């Protein structure tokens, strides 16, 4: 098995558009995810709220939808609760809250895309392991 | 089938460290000389006598 | 006659749908728009005689009422089960991942 | 008094005691029945736990007997709040809403038997006599409360059996006949009622603070249906601050 | 056992008849309590002492 261009092709928006990430993009997203996110989201779960994971199916049912690049990038700028009802930048890392979450300062649009790409590609590789927790280790 | 208990009781040992008495009282404090303290005293005595035997 | 009441309840609609009177709050993550805001209002205002009674929670916005209507089909009500609602278990039932 | 800080209190045992009022507080706190009220803090400090002995006959006067607390200074109920309604007959009814309204407690009977109980006033509704135009040292509250299972539904026994989790059989005895073990294998969740009296001994009419003695009756732990509970009588002191809501 | 049952079904037996034609002796070998690798070093005595005396 390989990390093919097909594996690296993910939804850009809600409207059927896709983007094909490069191998470099994927690997940078992984590095950045580790750097900025994995302290809470290691392996696709969420340590400070295990009820919400990063599985693609879970992301698809968030409001607004988060199962695409643009939705994830918006989340990293202006995070909300799962119903979209409250903005949570004060307690979740975001560009809007990079003052209080300093590992978000100087993330570029490309960096956010790369992280988003990681989040969508990883379950395509790992299956249920992504967002599965210890059951699937 | 109690054989030594009644001897302890005849002479005034009626309580346990656990809080009961053979008259059916509760929350009683027998001091050291409960049934248990008498038993421990006998065991310690036994030991001391054993050691004195060795010396003699 | 000795019965495990949780196992018994799995044979009711509690085993098939979100029971507004019993089910732990995380279940509301299954469908779009229910968690956390509506989820909290539902659990706080339980129990309900019928699923449609969820529409009457004081203070719901017009949008919230629409969202509840879209999801009535995924809800049920059964009798309150003490074992499922004590301990604050509807807010945290000891299951994480 | 020199208003105590956490560092003044920590480790002294004072944290498990209810506030007290001194001897000057034999006043009357006026009740204006157009006004709504609240209890801002209700505190219950148990000083004795009595357990009803389970005699052979049946019928005889079975007495409540003294016990020794083995779980240390962890017994008090506090930070309890709720509505204080003024009823049409001039009685008051306290409806408990929230607070630290339970404590697990283990007391030991003479001979060693340990009696765990969920000492509680969960969902207390307690009322005065009619015509309480002022709360005085004649006032009292009587009411009832809920007493849920001492262990909640996830609790697993030493062989891993539970109600909401766990095995449903005795797995170490794979070919044992199941009928004899049903009471142990099938966990049950108790919910019973208790009764409490609050006797007001002291009232500060300026501040709305009251204190007194209480006696509560409730069942002990039944170990998720494995054995019969015991009846328990809890006696102690209480404190409450009343405020217009 | 499955082979015998299938041969019976294929000869027109009902399911009741097919399974009723299996000898109890054959069925009892297909039970793990007769497996010699299910015991214990200090679990003493006959197999009957654990699961019981098989009746039917
Ligand atoms: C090869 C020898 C052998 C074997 C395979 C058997 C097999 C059997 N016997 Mg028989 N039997 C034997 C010899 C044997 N027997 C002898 C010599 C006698 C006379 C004592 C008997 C008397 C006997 C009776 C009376 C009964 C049996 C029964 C049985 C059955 C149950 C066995 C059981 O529970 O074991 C249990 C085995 C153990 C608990 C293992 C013991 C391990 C030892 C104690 C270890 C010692 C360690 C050592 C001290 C360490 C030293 C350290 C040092 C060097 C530093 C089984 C079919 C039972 C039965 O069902 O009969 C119908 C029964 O009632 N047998
Ligand atoms: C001279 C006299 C010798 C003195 C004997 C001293 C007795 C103590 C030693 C016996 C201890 C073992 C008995 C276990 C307990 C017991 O009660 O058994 C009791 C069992 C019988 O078991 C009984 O059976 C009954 C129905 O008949 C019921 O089912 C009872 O419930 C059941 O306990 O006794 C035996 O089975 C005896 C035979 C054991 C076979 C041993 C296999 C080989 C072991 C090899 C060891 C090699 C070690 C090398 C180490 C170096
Ligand atoms: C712990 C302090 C966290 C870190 C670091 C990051 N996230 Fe997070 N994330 C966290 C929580 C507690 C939650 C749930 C928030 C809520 O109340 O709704 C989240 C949620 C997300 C989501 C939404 C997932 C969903 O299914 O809808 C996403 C997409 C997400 N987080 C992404 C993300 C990224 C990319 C991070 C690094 C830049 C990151 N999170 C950090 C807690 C924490
Ligand atoms: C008074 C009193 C009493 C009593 C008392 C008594 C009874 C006592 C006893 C005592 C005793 C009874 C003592 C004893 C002692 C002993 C000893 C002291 C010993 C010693 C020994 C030795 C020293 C030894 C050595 C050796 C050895 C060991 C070995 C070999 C070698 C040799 C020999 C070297 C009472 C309690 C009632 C009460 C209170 C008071
Ligand atoms: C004042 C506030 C309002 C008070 C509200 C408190 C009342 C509780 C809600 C009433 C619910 C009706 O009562 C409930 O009915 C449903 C539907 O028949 C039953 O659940 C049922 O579900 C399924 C349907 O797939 C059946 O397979 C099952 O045999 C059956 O038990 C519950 O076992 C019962 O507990
Ligand atoms: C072997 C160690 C001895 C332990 C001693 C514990 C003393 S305990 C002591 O015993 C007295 C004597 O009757 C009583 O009067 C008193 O009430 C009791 O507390
Ligand atoms: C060998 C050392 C062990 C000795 C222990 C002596 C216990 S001392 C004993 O303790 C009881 C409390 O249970 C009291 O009722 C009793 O008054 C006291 O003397
Ligand atoms: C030297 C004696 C030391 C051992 C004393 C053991 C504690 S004393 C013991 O306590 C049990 C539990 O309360 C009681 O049931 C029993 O009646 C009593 O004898
Ligand atoms: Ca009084
Ligand atoms: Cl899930």
């Amino acid at each position: 098995a390989e990390l093919t261009p097909e594996v690296l092709t993910v939804p850009l928006n809600s409207e059927g558009k896709t983007i094909t990430l490069t191998e470099k993009q994927y690997l940078e997203g992984k590095r950045l995810f580790q750097y900025a996110c994995a302290s809470c989201h290691v392996g696709g779960i969420t340590k400070t709220n295990p009820s919400l994971d990063l599985r693609t199916e879970t992301l698809a049912l968030a409001t607004p939808p988060r199962d695409n690049i643009e939705g994830l990038v918006d989340y990293m700028k202006n995070p909300t609760t799962y119903d979209g009802e409250q903005e949570i930048a004060e307690v979740h890392p975001s560009l809007r809250s990079a003052d209080i979450f300093p590992k978000m300062r100087n993330l570029t649009e490309k960096d956010l895309v790369a992280i988003a790409g990681h989040i969508l590609v990883e379950p395509k590789i790992l299956g249920d392991k992504w967002g599965g927790g210890k059951v699937y280790y | 089938g109690m054989f030594v208990l009644p001897f302890m009781a005849r002479l005034g040992v009626t309580g346990s460290w656990s809080g009961w008495s053979i008259t059916g009282e509760t929350g009683i404090d027998p001091g050291f000389w409960s049934f248990e303290g008498v038993a421990l005293a006998h065991i310690v005595l036994s030991g001391l006598l054993f050691l004195a035997a060795c010396w003699h | 006659e000795l019965v495990n009441v949780v196992d018994e309840k799995l044979g009711t609609a509690y085993g098939e749908k979100i029971d507004l009177n019993n089910t732990n709050i995380a279940a509301f993550i299954q469908y779009r728009g229910l968690y956390p805001t509506l989820a909290k209002l539902i659990v706080k205002n339980a129990p309900y005689e019928s699923v449609e009674d969820v529409l009457n929670i004081p203070g719901l916005t017009e949008r919230q009422k629409q969202i509840l209507r879209e999801n009535l089909e995924h809800f049920t009500v059964t009798e309150v089960e003490t074992a499922l609602v004590e301990g604050g278990d509807r807010y945290n039932n000891g299951l994480y991942k | 008094a020199a208003t105590l800080t956490y560092d003044d209190i920590v480790g002294t045992g004072l944290a498990n005691k209810c506030p007290t009022l001194d001897d000057t507080a034999r006043g009357a706190y006026p009740i204006d029945s157009s006004q709504t009220y609240r209890i801002a803090r209700l505190c219950l400090q148990p000083t004795t736990f009595l357990v009803k002995e389970e005699p052979k006959n049946k019928r005889q006067e079975a007495e409540f007997v003294p016990t020794k607390l083995v779980t240390r200074e962890t017994t008090s109920l506090d930070q309890i709040q709720g509505e204080l309604k003024v009823n049409s007959d001039g009685s008051l009814t306290f409806v408990e809403e929230d607070g630290i309204d339970f404590q697990p407690v283990t007391v030991q009977m003479a001979g060693g038997e340990r009696i765990p109980l969920l000492f509680t006033v969960k969902n207390l509704v307690a009322s005065t006599q009619p015509n309480v135009t002022s709360i005085t040292t004649s006032t009292d509250f009587k009411g009832e409360f809920n007493v849920p299972s001492y262990r909640t539904a996830n609790f697993l026994d030493p062989k891993g059996r539970g109600l909401a989790s766990g095995y449903d059989s005795a797995i170490a005895l794979p070919q044992a006949k199941e009928e004899e073990l049903a009471r142990a294998n099938v966990k049950r969740f108790s919910l019973t009622k208790g009764q409490i009296s609050l006797n007001v001994a002291k009232v500060d009419g300026r501040t709305g603070e009251i204190a007194g003695t209480f006696e509560s009756e409730q069942l002990s732990d039944d170990d998720m249906g494995a054995h019969e509970p015991h009846e328990v009588k809890i006696q102690g002191v209480f404190y409450a601050s009343i405020e217009p809501a | 056992i499955n082979r015998r049952v299938q041969a019976s079904l294929a000869s027109g037996a009902t399911l009741e008849e097919a399974w009723s034609a299996i000898p109890e002796k054959l069925a009892f070998y297909d039970y793990i309590g007769n497996n010699p690798a299910k015991g214990g070093l200090f679990r003493t005595g006959p197999m009957n002492k654990g699961d019981g005396i098989a009746q039917a």
